[PDB]
């Protein structure tokens, strides 16, 4: 509605450890596989048929990082994510036609990929900070649908 | 699971709809689009101007699949099969949305059967629509 | 996030026509019947067993109106529902322990009872205004859970 | 519906849990309470201080019902019957919440099998947990 400094110091350092290019190819990859109807917006992309063809598809790997860098950058204006994503929101509604329900779906695959990567370092209290973040990002990306 | 008091209830309420069904079906949709603009994204190729044949046509199609489902309330999964196949693989509408159209339908029905809409029936209907939503969401993953 | 004047003029007049005491005994009554696990917070109340024993139970009829009048009053500060319900929110969390998911469930039974009552007068555009209202009320009632 | 590649996957992932299960089960819960304080309302009689035997105990109970479910993945509804009866009539936890605990479990598992947690397995597991959630939500209305 927002965050405690112990919160934000938290998502800030876990993130300085993240290799964005590779963690993004992973969440977008797993989003397509666990919730296969997200496949929906991407047959411009090629072989999307077995969990293996997808985790290895380079177009997936690429937009995966495009998305995540779009996100790394908002980590920086945690104070007004709505202002940070207003243009990307207008665009996903008016031109891409993405059910914003997907931002939530991806927000959750991402908390999952972060747990996989950092194991015990990703403690319940650190997840909570990121559940707040992922939720606020999905919320700001959807602020302008109509 | 639908009890049989449930089936008696859905059959009798939908019987009063009889032929206004494509009509109630087009109205449900207008209400979904206006109340939950988010559902709009699955219809960029439609003219959603109030009264356009595109939506009037889709609603007769949706009300008809529903009538077919009430006619087969005991063997529903097989009856809505090709449709479960459709939404699941070509269309891929996120399931959070079936809950949404299901509700505007509950609402469109409440406003047209001043009173066939009993609380006991309001219940069997929400229940029936949740079953249809589930069969259609079934082969997704 | 809020409302157009054509919106608010709308929920305002539909409501001047509502007999609160009787429309509230109805939605709370139908909430208990359609989503029977809401029964959960009320066996201080008696016979809650058939749809008929519930729509006729007077304790239900009573708190039904208590709830709805609590709501009629917020119709008046549509501008800051969060400030209007902060005390009721703190109370439902700290003392009553109600899954706020219920406010949403009741918000929807209520749009339904309004459709039943006003028939064709309750047009898609009028429902939309009230979906905004019911959603903002559920949101303000939950603003303070922890 | 769980395919059988799904069952092979859930059985092998939960096998690695074997005995840390009551442990992973108590951790899932702490994460639900912290990440979704709203789930707290179903537990006013618990001390949710981190490490309290009340939550450690509930988690062994929850992980155990889960182990029993994986052992009966083909006859699940009958196996989780008394439990479907429980939550449904005494407890009555709103079903929106099964989606929540299901996710913290997905997450607790992701953080302990550095890598048994394959994307293909991450999928069968989300899938398995949604099935358990559905059987338990079954006799509600
Ligand atoms: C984490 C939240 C997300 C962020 C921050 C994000 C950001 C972006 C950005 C910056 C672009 C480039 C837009 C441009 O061309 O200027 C983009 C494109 C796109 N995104 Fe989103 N995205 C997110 C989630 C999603 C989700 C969940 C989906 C679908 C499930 C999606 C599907 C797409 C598609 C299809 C494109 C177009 C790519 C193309 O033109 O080839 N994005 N996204
Ligand atoms: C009550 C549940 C629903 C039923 C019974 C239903 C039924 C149908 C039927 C029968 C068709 C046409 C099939 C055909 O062409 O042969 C259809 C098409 C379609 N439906 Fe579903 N539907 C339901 C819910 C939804 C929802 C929630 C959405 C998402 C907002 C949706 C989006 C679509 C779309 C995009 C089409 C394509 C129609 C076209 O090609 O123009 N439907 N639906
Ligand atoms: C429309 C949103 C709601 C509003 C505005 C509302 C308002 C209120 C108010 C003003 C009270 C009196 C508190 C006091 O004693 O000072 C109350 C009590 C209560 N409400 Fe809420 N309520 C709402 C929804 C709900 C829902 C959805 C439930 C359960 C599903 C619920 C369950 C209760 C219970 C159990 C009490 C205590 C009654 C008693 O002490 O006997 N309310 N509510
Ligand atoms: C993964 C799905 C779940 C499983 C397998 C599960 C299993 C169980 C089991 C086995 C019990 C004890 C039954 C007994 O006493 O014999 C229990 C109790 C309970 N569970 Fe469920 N549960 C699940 C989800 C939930 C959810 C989502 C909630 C709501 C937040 C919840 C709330 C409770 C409560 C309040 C109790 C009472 C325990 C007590 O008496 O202290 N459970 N659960």
């Amino acid at each position: 509605g927002h965050f405690t400094e112990e919160d934000k110091a938290t998502i800030t350092s876990l993130w300085g450890k993240v290799n964005v290019e590779d963690a993004g190819g992973e969440t977008l990859g797993r989003l397509l596989v666990v919730y296969p109807w997200t496949q929906r917006f991407f047959d411009s992309f090629g072989n999307l048929s077995s969990a293996s063809a997808i985790m290895g598809n380079p177009k997936v790997k690429a937009h995966g990082k495009k998305v995540l860098t779009s996100l790394g950058d908002a980590i920086k204006h945690l104070d007004d994510l709505k202002g940070t994503f207003a243009q990307l929101s207008e665009l996903h509604c008016d031109k891409l036609h993405v059910d914003p329900e997907n931002f939530k779906l991806l927000g959750n695959v991402l908390v999952t990929v972060l747990a996989i990567h950092f194991g015990k370092e990703f403690t319940p209290e650190v997840q909570a900070s990121w559940q707040k973040m992922v939720t606020g990002v999905a919320s700001a990306l959807s602020s302008r649908y109509h | 699971v639908l009890s049989p008091a449930d089936k008696t209830n859905v059959k009798a309420a939908w019987g009063k709809v009889g032929a206004h069904a494509g009509e109630y079906g087009a109205e449900a949709l207008e209400r979904m689009f206006l109340s939950f603009p988010t559902t709009k994204t699955y219809f960029p190729h439609f003219d959603l101007s109030h009264g356009s044949a595109q939506v009037k046509g889709h609603g007769k199609k949706v009300a008809d699949a529903l009538t077919n489902a009430v006619a087969h309330v005991d063997d529903m999964p097989n009856a809505l099969s090709a449709l479960s196949d459709l939404h699941a693989h070509k269309l891929r509408v996120d399931p959070v949305n079936f809950k949404l159209l299901s509700h505007c339908l509950l609402v469109t029905l409440a406003a047209h059967l001043p009173a066939e809409f009993t609380p006991a029936v309001h219940a069997s209907l929400d229940k029936f629509l949740a079953s249809v939503s589930t069969v259609l969401t079934s082969k997704y993953r």
